[PDB]
């Protein structure tokens, strides 16, 4: 049970990283800006700094406080 | 060999040529800026791809571009 | 190694090694068909990530299986 | 050519005007920041004087006054140690019962729960146990009362003030001329004869008049308050004469060459005093006397103003041969011109010295009750190893800075340096090969043993019970030392150190001090590991120096500077070609080498040396002599060393040692934290920062000092700094918890 | 008077002349090793090389091998040296197959150190290399057999 | 004098003064109100 | 104890996701490299100019995110 | 109109004791390089490969392994000293190829006989997206 759970969780992780990898490769090789003009996909690029900055905020909040509570308890 | 290109945003300050350590670039006459000269890359077979020219360009964005491409003995800087 | 050391160090080192091989009797009877160079920048990122990951997985697998199966419980 | 005192008056005006102009020293930095990178450069260039100005005299004046600043800080630090010894120490209680009481010189305030760190150290005293060793020094110096420690702290504070004053004075008032600094014969003559000689002689004086007698009363069981004051031995010579009868003569045997009559308190016995477990103080005073004579003689070698003696340039130039050309011709001009050259040689020799000190202090414990205090001994050895290794990597860095900045064959030429540069490829290729051979034939033997032991073939391992690799040479050497006294040193009563001579185990308070250290296949394999690691460190650093100017890959490398990230992705990629990046890479290998060295020390000393002894003389070592059979395998290091001896630091919570548990985990944390910088690159971070900056401009809170990711070089420097701090502090907590609990 | 000089007088060819490199003892000894006998048929030079090396390899395999302490098979551990001769002969063979084509001439230098024209070694030919490989195999197997034939009256059997 | 106040206004010095004050404050608060997982005054 | 580790897991999902999302959305360009789409998914860097540009490619963002995935699944 | 000076062998070479930094087999079977310059005197100069050599008064010839070594040394000769230099590529057939200064004018000084190479007449941001050149051999910057 331990071996199988570990197995599939690591497989799942690698598969996820690959999924995003091919999202990026899509944006470089295949993405046609004019043919996706002003649709949802182009708007992802259009407000990418809000997206990235808020992922940064969530990661910083989680990191500061989870690490902080662990260290306090230690 | 690495590809090297010049773009008409070039202002002809000659700094890419001065920076190049293998003499890939020249200044040729042109009518598009005040300095009346634009860069050129006639010897990219000697281009090693160090991008000192790009470090030297004052244009925003760059007017030299080094597109690292097929490697050769000359592009890998091999003395052997 | 591949993640902390970067290329130029190894490229110069390999140049000294090429000199060494060409100037060593009996051995310079043997010539390489492909010019020895240091691994590419990206190639080193990949090779080092692969060692990091193989060591990661194999370490945790050994500990997982030995610690559980050793007790079986 | 007439050596003399040379200074200039009021070169620099004492003012706060440039205190208020950050980066005043640099013409670029003084313009202030347009980006955050400015803030880092201000700190990276602050002490790079020869980058601020090209005038050798100004640079020399800055260097000189800076040394005064350093000495001021050192005296303030010593003032701290003596003051804490007087005011916050149990040093008197320990002075009564040294084999039981634990030395403690720091007490914490009861604020947030931290008072648990004030543990039971004995003598009715709660505090932090100290591993520096000051109690054994103070006892060896005859110091008894806290009052004497107070007086020493006050004197130290005064000297801090004097050194600081002299720094300000010789930078702002009387600043020596460049010719004054370059008077090398005068400087060497005064440091050999004046500093080292008169220092050693003065210390011999204190020891024969204070240390020896007061330690006689301490060793005789007298209560320290009842011991005569140190000056009462100077006044009434009957006290000394009762202790040491020779003092009845009145130094007449000294002038009449009857010096043998002083064999009373000046001795060549050697070995250890079995009561204190430290070296004989008679031998030590005699030692400082001999050293004093040797240096006082050595200080007359160099000619100054009276025609007798040597010019160093003459000596250099005479030394040349058929292999080296005109060699040494030109070195006097280089060594009186380049500060970085001098700093390179001095860092090399001072670090190597620190390592030699580390060995000699454990194998010949110089202070009373030092050998049996295992926490202090482990702490001292480990500490000085680290200092030495760091200093040596520094020597490489400044050899490289010389090569890039001060080397000029058209002006200051040297034949030896030119020839080295002229076969750098041969040198580095051969060092490379030796490193590979040593890797295989030291570490590959460990892998051989792990694989044979896992396969159930311990007879096919490299072991004292299977395939023996005896260090025959070292064994023969320590045998020769064991036989030396009475034969090749008839004046020596006992062996030079108890690690040599068989028998003569020394125990204090039931704990052993020193016994003969065995040597076998385990010690062989480890020693070749040390050879290997040192050779690879030397490879990285020497390669950094010799190819700092140029290489086949980059012919104009010296024009890119000493510290630069790369010359770009071309030529296959040229990251880390700078000599700086070779120092960066060599720091990791100094960490590796020194780490394995101190692990070898702890492991071997706990296994084969330290332990408790029975009333009938049965020695139980802290670990069960398991070095010979467990260290010959990597799994044995993981299991019987790391996993076993880490139990104290992971069990320290709830005790006074819990701070070492916290530092264990925190040092792990900063070490892993360094991997973020070492494995990534500033382009990613600068892009991410672009998004964060967008978020700030959205709320009108973007700063004017534009945020920038660290430079490539700074990324590396941060990385290696946290890697080293994390690893070293981790081993620190591990060691101190382990040896304080089980020692 | 100085001991180190540039290689063959040309100070811009990347090497140096030392007692190690250019010395009458060294030059004679290296010149008298089979690999450096440029006019001899490579097959014979391969015979000599294989004899020497195959003879040498028997020692470490037998004395350090896993059956070393079972003297019944420990002596017969020379089969391992034979197998290493086989593997090395494969490496030689594929080195020549990879390095030299059928009708290509020698790649060895055709000049001497003194500048006179020389005839290049046929070792650096496909046929010459094949002959040197066959000779190294024959001499190597033979040298292993010869070393194994001597088990007697030696301080380290 | 003006230059010295300027130096004392510089980032690291103002930071040590500011955080030293903050540390003394928080220390004294934990001295008069130690432990405390909660805001007990409601 | 489950609360704390669940927030570590949240941290790892958010940071890995941050790296990959920033990599994909900056694959066509950033202010530091506005023409990045012209250089492809994987390239070494853009030289030491403009401040230094190591690990600026999208492939480099994947390479960085794999470390965080191994951490998270760990 | 410019006529490249032919490489004159028998031109003297600088005084130098030899180094491990010099030519290798690459010069025998592939290519090497030659830099010539005129010196007013005998000077000491740093070699791009070894240590220090003595530049000879008059014409100097120096065979190097890479073009970049020729251009580095020449840059220094023009900077530290004030010396005109040329250099060439030399193939194992004996053929020589004059390289620098290509026009007899240094390339940082605009010379009218020069033809544009790799010049794109647009801002760099107007390059097309990769998808528009996909399955064609072209690159968006080749236009
Ligand atoms: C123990 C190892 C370690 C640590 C602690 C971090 C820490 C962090 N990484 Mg990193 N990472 C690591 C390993 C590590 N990484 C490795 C090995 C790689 C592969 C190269 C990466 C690659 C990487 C990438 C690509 C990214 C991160 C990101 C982040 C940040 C995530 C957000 C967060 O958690 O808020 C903060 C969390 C912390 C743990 C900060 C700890 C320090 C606190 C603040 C101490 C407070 C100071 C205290 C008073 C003491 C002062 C000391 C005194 C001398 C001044 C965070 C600072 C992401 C990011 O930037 O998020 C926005 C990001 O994109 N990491
Ligand atoms: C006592 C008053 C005084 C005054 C007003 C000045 C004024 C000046 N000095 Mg001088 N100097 C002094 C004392 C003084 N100095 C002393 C005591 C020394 C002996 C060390 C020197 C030696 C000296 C040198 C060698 C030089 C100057 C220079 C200068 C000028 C540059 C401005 C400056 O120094 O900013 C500097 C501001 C600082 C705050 C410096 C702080 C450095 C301290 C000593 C380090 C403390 C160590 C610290 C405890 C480490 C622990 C850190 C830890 C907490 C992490 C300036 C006009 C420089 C110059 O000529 O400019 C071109 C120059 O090179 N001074
Ligand atoms: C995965 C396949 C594989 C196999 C099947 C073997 C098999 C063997 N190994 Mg090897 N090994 C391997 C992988 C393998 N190894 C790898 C990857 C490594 C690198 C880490 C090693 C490194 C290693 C070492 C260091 C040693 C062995 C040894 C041995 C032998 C130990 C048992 C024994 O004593 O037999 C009998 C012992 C003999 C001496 C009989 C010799 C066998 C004859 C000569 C076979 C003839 C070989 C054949 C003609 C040529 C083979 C090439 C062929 C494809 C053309 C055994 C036959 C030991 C050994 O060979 O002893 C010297 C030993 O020293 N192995
Ligand atoms: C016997 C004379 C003598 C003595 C004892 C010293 C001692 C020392 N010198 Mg100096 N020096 C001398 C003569 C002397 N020097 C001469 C003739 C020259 C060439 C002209 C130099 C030039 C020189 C330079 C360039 C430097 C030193 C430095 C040092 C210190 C090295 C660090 C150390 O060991 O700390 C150990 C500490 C002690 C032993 C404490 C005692 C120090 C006392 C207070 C000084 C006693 C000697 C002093 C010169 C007396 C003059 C004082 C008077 C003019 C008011 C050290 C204290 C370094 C330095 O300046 O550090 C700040 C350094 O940079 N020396
Ligand atoms: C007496 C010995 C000595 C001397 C006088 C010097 C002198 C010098 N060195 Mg050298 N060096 C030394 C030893 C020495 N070094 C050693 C032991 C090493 C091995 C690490 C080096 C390696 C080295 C390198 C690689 C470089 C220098 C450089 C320099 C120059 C710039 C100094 C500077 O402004 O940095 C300013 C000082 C700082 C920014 C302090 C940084 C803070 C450190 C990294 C952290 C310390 C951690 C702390 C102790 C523990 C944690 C506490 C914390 C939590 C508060 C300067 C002339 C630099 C140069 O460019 O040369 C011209 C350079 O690149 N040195
Ligand atoms: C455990 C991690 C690790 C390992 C294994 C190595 C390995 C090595 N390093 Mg590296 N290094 C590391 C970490 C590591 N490094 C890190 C983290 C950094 C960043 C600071 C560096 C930076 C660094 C530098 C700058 C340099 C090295 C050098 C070297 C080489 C030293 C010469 C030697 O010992 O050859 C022998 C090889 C070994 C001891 C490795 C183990 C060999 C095994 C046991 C033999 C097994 C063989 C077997 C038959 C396999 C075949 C099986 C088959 C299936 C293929 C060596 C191969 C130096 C060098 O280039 O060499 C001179 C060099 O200059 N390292
Ligand atoms: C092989 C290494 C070796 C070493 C390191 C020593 C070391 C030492 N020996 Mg010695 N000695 C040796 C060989 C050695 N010895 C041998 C093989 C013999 C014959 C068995 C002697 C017989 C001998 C005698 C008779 C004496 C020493 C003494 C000494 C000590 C003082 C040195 C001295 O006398 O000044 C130097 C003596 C000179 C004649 C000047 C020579 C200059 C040297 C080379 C510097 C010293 C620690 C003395 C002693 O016992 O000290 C307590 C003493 O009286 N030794
Ligand atoms: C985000 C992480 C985090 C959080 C949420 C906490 C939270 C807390 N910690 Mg911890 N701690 C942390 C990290 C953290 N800590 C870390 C990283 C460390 C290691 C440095 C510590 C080490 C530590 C210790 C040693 C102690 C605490 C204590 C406390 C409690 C103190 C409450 C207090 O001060 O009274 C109330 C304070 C105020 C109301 C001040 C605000 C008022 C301002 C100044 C003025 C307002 C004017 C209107 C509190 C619940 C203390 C405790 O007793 O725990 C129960 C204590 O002993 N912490
Ligand atoms: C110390 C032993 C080294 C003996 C060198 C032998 C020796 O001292 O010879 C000395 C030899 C003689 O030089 P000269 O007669 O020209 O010296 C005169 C002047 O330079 C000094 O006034 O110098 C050289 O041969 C150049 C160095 C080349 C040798 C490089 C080999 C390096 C390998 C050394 C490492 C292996 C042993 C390590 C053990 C620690
Ligand atoms: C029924 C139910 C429920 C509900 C649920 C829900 C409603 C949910 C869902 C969920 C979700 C909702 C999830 C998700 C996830 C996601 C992910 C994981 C993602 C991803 C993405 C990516 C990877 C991307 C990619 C890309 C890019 C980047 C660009 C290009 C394009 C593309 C797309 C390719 C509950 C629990 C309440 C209860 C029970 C019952
Ligand atoms: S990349 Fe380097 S070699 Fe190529 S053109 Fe630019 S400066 Fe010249
Ligand atoms: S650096 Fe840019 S603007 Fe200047 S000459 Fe080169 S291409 Fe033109
Ligand atoms: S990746 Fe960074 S260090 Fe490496 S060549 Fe590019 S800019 Fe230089």
């Amino acid at each position: 049970q331990a071996a199988l759970y570990t197995h599939h969780q690591y497989i799942a992780g690698f598969i996820m990283t690959g999924a995003f990898a091919h999202g990026a490769i899509f944006f470089i090789r295949d993405y046609n800006p004019e043919q996706n003009a002003d649709n949802v996909l182009a708007r992802m690029l259009e407000h990418k700094e809000a997206i990235i900055s808020h992922l940064s905020w969530a990661s910083l909040f989680l990191g500061f406080h989870t690490l902080g509570l662990y260290v306090h308890n230690d | 060999s690495h590809s090297v290109k010049i773009y008409d945003t070039c202002i002809g300050c000659t700094q890419c040529v001065r920076a190049c350590p293998t003499d890939v670039l020249e200044m040729i006459p042109w009518g598009g800026c005040k300095a009346k000269q634009i860069a050129s890359a006639p010897r990219t077979e000697d281009c090693v791809g160090c991008k000192r020219c790009e470090s030297a360009c004052p244009t925003d964005f760059l007017s030299v571009r080094v597109y690292l491409w097929h490697e050769t003995t000359r592009s890998m800087g091999l003395a052997y | 190694m591949f993640l902390i050391s970067w290329r130029g160090y190894w490229q110069e080192l390999i140049e000294t090694l090429a000199w060494a091989h060409e100037r060593t009797p009996l051995a310079n009877l043997i010539r390489w068909r492909d010019k020895p160079v240091a691994l590419s920048i990206v190639q080193a990122r990949l090779v080092g990530l692969v060692h990091f990951s193989v060591g990661y997985i194999f370490t945790y697998a050994a500990f997982l299986i030995a610690s559980t199966s050793g007790k079986f419980g | 050519p007439e050596v003399k005192i040379l200074v200039d008056r009021d070169p620099i005006k004492t003012s706060f005007e440039q205190w208020a102009k950050p980066g005043h020293f640099s013409r670029t930095i003084a313009k202030g920041p347009d980006t955050t990178t400015w803030i880092w450069n201000l700190h990276a260039d602050a002490h790079d004087f020869d980058s601020h100005t090209s005038d050798l005299e100004e640079i020399s004046r800055k260097v000189f006054s800076a040394h005064f600043g350093q000495l001021s800080i050192i005296f303030l630090w010593l003032s701290g140690m003596y003051f804490h010894g007087a005011r916050f120490s149990n040093y008197e209680a320990w002075l009564n019962d040294p084999t039981h009481i634990r030395p403690s010189a720091q007490v914490v305030w009861p604020i947030v729960g931290q008072e648990i760190l004030n543990g039971d150290v004995g003598g009715g005293f709660r505090g932090i146990q100290i591993t520096s060793g000051f109690f054994q020094i103070w006892r060896a110096s005859g110091i008894t009362s806290e009052l004497q420690l107070y007086c020493t702290a006050i004197g130290a504070l005064v000297f801090a003030a004097l050194m600081l004053f002299a720094g300000w004075f010789h930078y702002h008032k009387a600043a020596p001329k460049l010719v004054w600094f370059q008077d090398v014969e005068s400087m060497l003559n005064h440091h050999l004869a004046g500093l080292l000689g008169l220092g050693s002689l003065s210390w011999a004086g204190h020891q024969v008049h204070v240390s020896l007698p007061i330690n006689q009363f301490l060793n005789a069981g007298v209560d320290p308050k009842e011991i005569p004051l140190p000056h009462e031995f100077i006044l009434n010579r009957d006290l000394l004469a009762q202790l040491y009868p020779s003092f009845a003569e009145g130094a007449t045997p000294f002038f009449t060459l009857n010096w043998s009559k002083y064999a009373d308190f000046l001795t060549f016995r050697g070995g250890l005093d079995p009561l204190t477990g430290g070296l004989w103080l008679t031998d030590i005073a005699h030692h400082h006397l001999a050293i004093a004579i040797l240096f006082l003689i050595a200080g007359h070698m160099y000619r100054t103003n009276w025609g007798i003696g040597h010019g160093i340039k003459d000596i250099l130039e005479a030394h040349k041969g058929p292999f080296t050309g005109q060699g040494h011709k030109g070195l006097y001009e280089i060594l009186t011109t380049s500060w970085h050259a001098q700093l390179s040689i001095n860092l090399a020799m001072l670090g190597s010295l620190t390592i030699i000190v580390a060995h000699h202090m454990y194998a010949m414990p110089p202070y009373p009750y030092l050998a049996t205090d295992y926490g202090t001994q482990l702490s001292l050895f480990t500490h000085h190893m680290w200092i030495g290794g760091f200093l040596i990597v520094g020597a490489a860095a400044h050899a490289a800075i010389f090569m890039v900045r001060d080397y000029d064959p058209t002006t200051r030429y040297n034949d030896l340096l030119d020839r080295v540069l002229r076969h750098r490829d041969a040198i580095i290729s051969h060092l490379n090969w030796v490193c590979i051979f040593l890797g295989f034939h030291s570490f590959g033997l460990y892998i051989h043993n792990d694989t044979m032991s896992a396969l159930g073939r311990p007879q096919d391992m490299f072991s004292d019970t299977a395939i023996q690799l005896q260090p025959v040479f070292a064994q023969w050497i320590q045998n020769t030392h064991a036989l030396a006294p009475g034969t090749t040193a008839p004046g020596a009563t006992t062996s030079t150190s108890l690690t040599w001579g068989g028998g003569d185990l020394v125990s204090v308070g039931g704990k052993v001090a020193l016994l003969p250290i065995p040597l076998g296949t385990a010690d062989f394999l480890v020693h070749h590991i040390h050879a290997f690691t040192i050779h690879v460190t030397v490879l990285i650093l020497l390669k950094g120096v010799l190819f700092a100017r140029s290489s086949r890959l980059i012919p104009d490398k010296a024009n890119l500077g000493f510290r630069f990230p790369c010359d770009g992705p071309g030529r296959g990629g040229t990251c880390q070609v700078s000599a700086w990046d070779h120092v960066f890479l060599g720091l990791f290998w100094m960490y590796n080498a020194i780490s394995v060295v101190i692990f070898h020390f702890s492991w071997k000393m706990q296994s084969d040396v330290w332990g408790s002894i029975n009333d009938q003389g049965v020695v139980t070592h802290i670990t069960g002599g398991n070095f010979a059979q467990s260290s010959i395998t990597i799994n044995g290091w993981l299991r019987d060393f790391l996993w076993a001896q880490a139990s104290q630091v992971i069990q320290s919570y709830g005790s006074s040692l819990s701070a070492y548990g916290l530092f264990f985990l925190g040092a792990h944390f900063v070490w892993a934290f360094s991997l973020m910088f070492l494995f990534s690159g500033r382009g990613y971070w600068q892009e991410l920062i672009e998004s964060i900056v967008w978020a700030h401009n959205k709320l009108k809170v973007a700063p004017a000092t534009q945020p920038r990711a660290l430079s490539i070089v700074q990324g590396r420097a941060v990385g290696v700094t946290h890697y080293l701090l994390g690893g070293i502090a981790t081993t620190w907590a591990f060691f101190l918890a382990r040896i304080i609990a089980v020692g | 008077y100085q001991v180190v000089q540039p290689i063959n007088g040309d100070p811009f060819i990347g090497s140096l002349e030392t007692p190690v490199t250019s010395s009458p003892l060294v030059a004679w000894y290296l010149s008298n090793l089979p690999g450096y006998r440029t006019a001899v048929n490579p097959l014979l030079r391969g015979i000599e090389v294989g004899l020497a090396h195959g003879f040498l390899l028997v020692g470490p395999f037998v004395k350090a091998g896993p059956l070393r302490n079972t003297e019944i098979a420990g002596q017969a551990g020379s089969l391992a040296a034979g197998g290493l001769v086989v593997i090395l002969s494969i490496c030689l063979t594929i080195y020549g197959i990879s390095s030299f084509n059928e009708g290509d001439p020698s790649t060895a230098p055709s000049l001497t150190l003194t500048g006179r024209k020389k005839q290049p070694d046929q070792l650096q030919t496909a046929d010459g290399w094949a002959k040197f490989t066959g000779g190294f195999f024959f001499g190597g197997i033979s040298g292993v057999i010869w070393a194994f034939f001597l088990l007697y009256v030696l301080d380290l059997p | 004098m003006r230059d010295l106040k300027t130096y004392l206004s510089v980032a690291p010095v103002a930071s040590t003064l500011w955080f030293a004050a903050l540390a003394g404050l928080l220390i004294e608060i934990n001295r008069f109100f130690p432990d405390a997982l909660t805001f007990p005054f409601f | 104890g489950d609360f704390l580790v669940h927030h570590a897991i949240a941290l790892g999902l958010h940071t890995t996701t941050l790296i990959l999302v920033k990599g994909a959305l900056d694959a066509r360009g950033s202010k530091l490299m506005p023409d990045k789409k012209d250089f492809g998914y994987s390239f070494p860097c853009d030289g030491p100019g403009r401040g230094g540009t190591c690990d600026i490619s999208a492939w480099d963002a994947f390479y960085l995110a794999v470390f965080w995935m191994l951490n998270t699944i760990g | 109109g410019f006529t490249p000076p032919e490489l004159d062998p028998n031109t003297p070479s600088p005084i130098f004791g030899g180094s491990t930094g010099g030519l290798l087999r690459k010069a025998q079977v592939e290519e090497f390089y030659v830099i010539t310059w005129e010196s007013p005197k005998e000077q000491i100069f740093e070699m791009p490969t070894g240590g220090a050599a003595i530049m000879r008064e008059g014409p100097n010839l120096l065979k190097l392994a890479r073009k970049e070594q020729c251009l580095a040394l020449g840059t220094r000769l023009r900077s530290k000293y004030k010396i005109k230099y040329q250099f060439y590529r030399v193939f194992p057939s004996g053929e020589v190829q004059y390289l620098h200064p290509k026009d007899g004018v240094y390339p940082e000084k605009v010379n009218p006989g020069r033809q544009g190479v790799g010049v794109n007449f647009r801002s760099i941001g107007k390059n097309v997206s990769p998808i528009e050149v996909k399955f064609t051999g072209k690159q968006p910057y080749d236009l």
